[PDB]
């Protein structure tokens, strides 16, 4: 009985993994995404200020 | 002497879309061949001229067919090419280092690619030309690598992107941008917020955020 | 021990004597200067004890034995019924670095922790490819060496075919073993059963058609309808190509489909049917229906797709 | 279209046979067989599927048909009852002949000999047995089938289809 | 007459295709559509070459071929047949190329400094993988 137990439970634990890394890559790209994208508001805004 | 003409018409339309496909438009080609038998040795030299939709080129070569029982070894003994002198020196460099490389292949790929980025740049630089032609000054034309912005108010202020076109010594073609600034130092004691220094890395950020025509397009509407 | 020496007899009654030798000289366990002593002229009775007698003579334990059915198994490859795995991997992992020690050593600490009494057995062979042979067991019972399995893996592939003896009770752990030591993550079964390896190989790797194109009599018969049988011809050879076919023997199709022909117009229930094709060469008698006059000259998309789409078993609803 | 037996006017010393099966084969190997030996006059021969033919103007006429029936496949008997319907009255009286294939072998028999039976005796037409499988059966069959067209041609002076009809008749 | 110049004209034509058949990708018109032959060469040393069959008709598909089952083809097919075709068929050239040059080196290293190493090397299908003791004198 315990042996089917064995197979569910790394069947789950496999098919469990890959949706772990995928959220990983989606929430570290998307931190600097949003870095990026502030930065370079900021910049753009005080050289168009700077120009004015 | 219909079917004759048939058969000549379609090799010739054969000939066109490999030519429109490849992106490769070749001219003459001359073979000579010399046998020098000890296994046997012949010594095959190639010639052709051709052209790549914007360059021309004339190459000659000569391989080393190497027949045994077993193997058939060709190698690629000597080879030598010549361009029209444009102003690329980089393209000089290249065809240096494969002449003393001795390949071929590469060679047409990376001239593919070469050509590819160019015409990309070249399509650009003169689209934003008339786009805005009030605020552009493309000072050395669109087959370069400058472009001039500067605003007719004040001929004072005015800055330029350089973009480039380079190859690693492996084979592979990538490009860069960069920005230079005329800026008097007027706008230095104007302005302590010092937002000029921080430029480059700053515009290379904002070319990586949202495109390259959009960046462009950004900083002519804020230096309008 | 007797067990291991019964094994060997029985292994070395199963190979027939013509090719003996051969199997022997590939075994490469005993001594090349034993060979010669045995004279292979007398009865298959006399080289078997005499073998036997040598093999005993010598220390001889069961990984050798197991080597030797491998070696059989490989050079018959017919006896048995084989199966296909298709493996799957995220897209977010990167090209895998293989190896065979790691991989080995993987495959064999699975079954060491999930089970108890378990014999392996590797060979790495040519074209990259790894058979490995297994003696199923449990903590209570001794490993059977009547009923083995055998596996083919390729190396940097998502495929992998089995050989259907004894793995219906420890499929799902035989599936698991294969998708944790080649680091992957998803597995299935495709419907493509065949007792020709080559077949499957060819059908699975869609390199059974290798035709590439490049630049480097009694007058006074009349035959009418010759338009059709043209026609016909035509079809034919652009829809079975011109390639030779891979061999198959077997095909199942289960059909729930309405009946639609006064007869049975009432009945909104379908009708449920199983049909079966058999032939010692399969996709070759198909091909000469049509001009034999059985058959229309298009044939069905269920007939004319075994090769394209790899399957063997199909379902059909309304 | 309808076949029709006097369309066209005779040609010189030729005679015309067409054959109606099925299975190619079988008919090619008759035709050669009918075709191996010599005679007096110019024989032609013609294979069809079935009817009604393709249109044609350059085709000559014909003399004599032949309905080849396969007694281990339904197909053929189907076919035969089909075509059958495609050729006039005037076209029966004694140039119409029917061939049954696959007697010997009584276990591979999917059709009743007593059904083809009344489909000879219906449209009154000789029946005639052979195995093509044969080479010595088949010669002797081409042989007759030969010496038939050439009575239904008219090469034969004193006797014409219409007696043949009468010579060959079942008492019942 | 005609017959003279009708045949010049083949036989330069002929010599042009066999010079692009040197220039690395060669293609030649079929009915279902075409069929490009791929070349491999490394420093010189020309290698074995393989071929792909394309159909024309939309949305283009794949027919058969040659390429090892090891290569990933299927991605790069899928994301980039649809459009710009010349730049997969470069990328293809590519990875054969690489392959094929890594494959060069492994297998005269096994042949020809055999001395040197001691035991056979480990080697992965795609040869992206090497590990191997070497004693020298």
């Amino acid at each position: 009985k315990k042996r089917q137990r064995m197979i569910e439970v790394q069947d789950e634990l496999l098919r469990l993994e890959p949706q772990l890394k995928q959220l990983q890559t989606k929430y570290d790209e998307l931190k600097e995404r949003k870095s990026s994208l502030r930065n370079a508001a900021y910049f753009l805004s005080n050289l168009k200020q700077l120009y004015q | 002497s219909k079917d004759l003409k048939n058969q000549l018409g379609h090799l010739e339309s054969e000939l066109s879309f490999l030519s429109t496909l490849t992106g490769i438009n070749i001219r003459n080609h001359s073979k000579q061949t010399e046998d020098l038998t000890s296994i046997r040795k012949v010594l095959q030299r190639h010639r052709l001229s051709g052209n790549c939709h914007m360059v021309t080129f004339q190459l000659e070569f000569q391989i080393l067919e190497i027949q045994n029982k077993e193997r058939l070894s060709s190698a690629v003994t000597d080879l030598n090419i010549i361009m029209e002198p444009t102003e690329c020196s980089e393209l000089s460099e290249f065809v240096s280092r494969a002449e003393e490389r001795k390949d071929l292949f590469m060679f047409f790929r990376s001239l593919h690619f070469f050509v590819e980025w160019f015409e990309y740049r070249k399509r650009t630089f003169k689209h934003l030309k008339e786009k805005y032609p009030d605020a552009v000054y493309l000072s050395e034309g669109p087959s370069s690598c400058s472009m001039g912005i500067r605003s007719a108010s004040r001929p004072g202020f005015e800055l330029v992107i350089v973009w480039r076109i380079q190859i690693d010594e492996d084979g592979k073609v990538f490009p860069k941008l960069d920005l230079l600034t005329k800026v008097p130092q007027r706008a230095l004691e104007l302005d302590k917020n010092r937002a000029i220094e921080t430029a480059p890395l700053s515009f290379r950020t904002l070319v990586g955020l949202l495109g390259i025509e959009a960046a462009l397009e950004s900083l002519i509407k804020s230096l309008c | 021990d007797e067990t291991v020496a019964e094994f060997i007899k029985r292994t070395i009654l199963k190979i027939p004597m013509n090719e003996l030798t051969t199997i022997l000289k590939a075994w490469d366990f005993l001594s090349e200067n034993q060979l010669q002593t045995v004279n292979f002229r007398q009865r298959k009775e006399s080289v078997v004890q005499h073998l036997i007698h040598l093999c005993e003579e010598k220390r001889a334990s069961i990984s050798d034995a197991a080597l030797l059915d491998i070696i059989y198994m490989q050079f018959h490859q017919h006896q048995k019924v084989w199966e296909v795995f298709q493996m799957s991997k995220g897209p977010g992992e990167d090209v895998d670095l293989f190896d065979m020690k790691q991989f080995k050593n993987s495959f064999k600490k699975i079954l060491q922790r999930a089970l108890k009494n378990v014999t392996v057995s590797f060979r790495e062979t040519e074209e990259n490819a790894v058979w490995i042979r297994i003696a199923w067991g449990t903590q209570y019972t001794k490993p059977n060496q009547y009923k083995p399995t055998y596996v083919v893996y390729y190396s940097q592939t998502p495929y992998a075919f089995t050989s259907s003896s004894m793995l219906r009770r420890n499929t799902p752990l035989l599936g698991q073993a294969l998708t944790i030591a080649s680091k992957h993550h998803q597995i299935v079964k495709m419907d493509l059963r065949s007792r020709y390896l080559d077949s499957l190989k060819a059908i699975v790797f869609k390199q059974y058609n290798q035709t590439f194109e490049t630049h480097n009599m009694d007058s006074r018969i009349i035959h009418e309808n010759i338009v059709e049988k043209e026609r016909v011809q035509r079809i034919t050879q652009e829809t079975f190509g011109d390639y030779p076919q891979p061999q198959l023997e077997f095909a199942q199709y289960k059909l729930e489909t309405k009946f639609k022909s006064s007869i049975l117009a009432e009945r909104e229930e379908p009708l449920r049917c199983l049909i079966k094709f058999s032939s010692p060469h399969l996709l070759e008698a198909l091909k000469s229906l049509a001009p034999a006059g059985i058959a229309d000259a298009p044939l069905s998309p269920l007939l004319t797709c075994i090769p394209n789409k790899r399957m063997n078993y199909f379902k059909i609803r309304d | 279209s309808v076949l029709r037996p006097l369309d066209k006017l005779p040609g010189l010393n030729t005679a015309t046979i067409l054959l109606v099966g099925t299975e190619d084969a079988l008919l090619q190997q008759l035709a050669d067989s009918m075709l191996k030996e010599d005679c007096a006059s110019e024989l032609k021969v013609h294979l069809a599927k079935s009817l009604p033919l393709p249109s044609s103007v350059n085709r000559p006429r014909i003399d004599l048909i032949v309905f080849v029936v396969n007694l281990h496949s339904k197909y053929s008997l189907q076919n035969t009852e089909e075509s059958l319907r495609h050729v006039d009255a005037s076209f029966f009286l004694g140039k119409v002949c029917f061939l049954a294939t696959g007697a010997g072998r009584e276990s591979h028999c999917s059709i009743h000999r007593h059904t083809v039976v009344k489909l000879a005796h219906t449209y009154q037409s000789p029946l005639l047995y052979c195995d093509l499988e044969v080479e010595g059966f088949r010669a002797t069959m081409a042989q007759r089938l030969v010496r038939v067209l050439q009575i239904c041609a008219g090469h034969v002076p004193g006797v014409s289809a219409l007696n043949l009809l009468s010579l060959l008749r079942s008492s019942e | 007459n005609e017959q003279e110049a009708l045949e010049e004209k083949l036989e330069n034509v002929k010599a042009i295709l066999q010079a692009y058949h040197f220039t690395g990708l060669s293609g030649k018109l079929t009915s279902r559509g075409v069929c490009v032959c791929i070349s491999t060469a490394f420093e010189g040393n020309l290698l074995d070459s393989y071929f792909v069959d394309l159909v024309i008709q939309k949305p283009l598909r794949i027919h058969h071929h040659s390429v090892p089952v090891f290569i990933p083809l299927e991605e790069i097919a899928a994301k980039y047949l649809q459009t710009n075709i010349q730049h997969f068929l470069f990328s293809l050239c590519e990875y054969l190329n690489a392959y094929s040059g890594r494959k060069y080196q492994a297998d005269r290293l096994q042949s020809d400094f055999a001395a040197l190493l001691t035991g056979p090397l480990q080697r992965n299908p795609l040869c992206n993988l090497l590990s191997f003791t070497y004693k020298l004198d």
